[PDB]
């Protein structure tokens, strides 16, 4: 919970941003690669990087996000822009991050905003991910007659 | 986007159980 907006101009983005935290994409080893900025926005979550192309992630596939000492990483599925695949980025303030992800991903946001037309729309039929599904029951013998 | 093996991080809060 948290609040708090003024019209006051903007000029560079810190490095202890409440909604930014520049993170800097690392490997296994930890060496650092790429520098990029995360954004923790009730839509979803968007690294900014050099002109390269940019990258978002949507809370939903998000099935795992942990955190760890200057280390901030989560699991996605394949249906991702990027694809299968972690990606794992060193920050300062990763808490942060990991304390406001569940902040985000908690309140659902529906629609909160006017989303434009999505292919969800009602359409021809095709491979389309399935919900869950209950689990099996057990099953129950019988006595022996004389 | 470097590719990881595994999860570096071991205390995680599952948040979303569908696929």
């Amino acid at each position: 919970g948290s609040s708090g907006s003024s019209g006051l101009n903007r000029d560079s983005v810190p490095d202890n941003h409440p909604t930014k935290f520049k993170v800097t994409n690392v490997d296994d080893e930890g060496v650092e690669l790429g520098s990029g900025v995360m954004e923790l926005t009730q839509s979803e979550l968007v690294l900014h990087l050099h002109r390269r192309e940019a990258v978002r992630w949507p809370y939903l596939c998000l099935r795992r996000y942990g955190y760890d000492s200057n280390l901030f990483s989560f699991e996605s599925g394949r249906r991702c822009q990027t694809g299968q695949g972690i990606f794992a980025f060193k920050c300062s303030r990763a808490e942060e991050i990991f304390n406001l992800l569940q902040d985000l991903m908690q309140c659902n946001s529906i629609n909160v905003m006017e989303e434009p037309v999505i292919i969800t729309r009602n359409s021809h039929p095709a491979e389309l991910d399935l919900p869950r599904a209950p689990q099996p029951p057990n099953a129950l013998g019988y006595t022996v007659s004389s | 986007l470097f590719r990881l093996r595994h999860f570096p991080c071991g205390n995680v809060n599952y948040g979303y159980q569908q696929q």
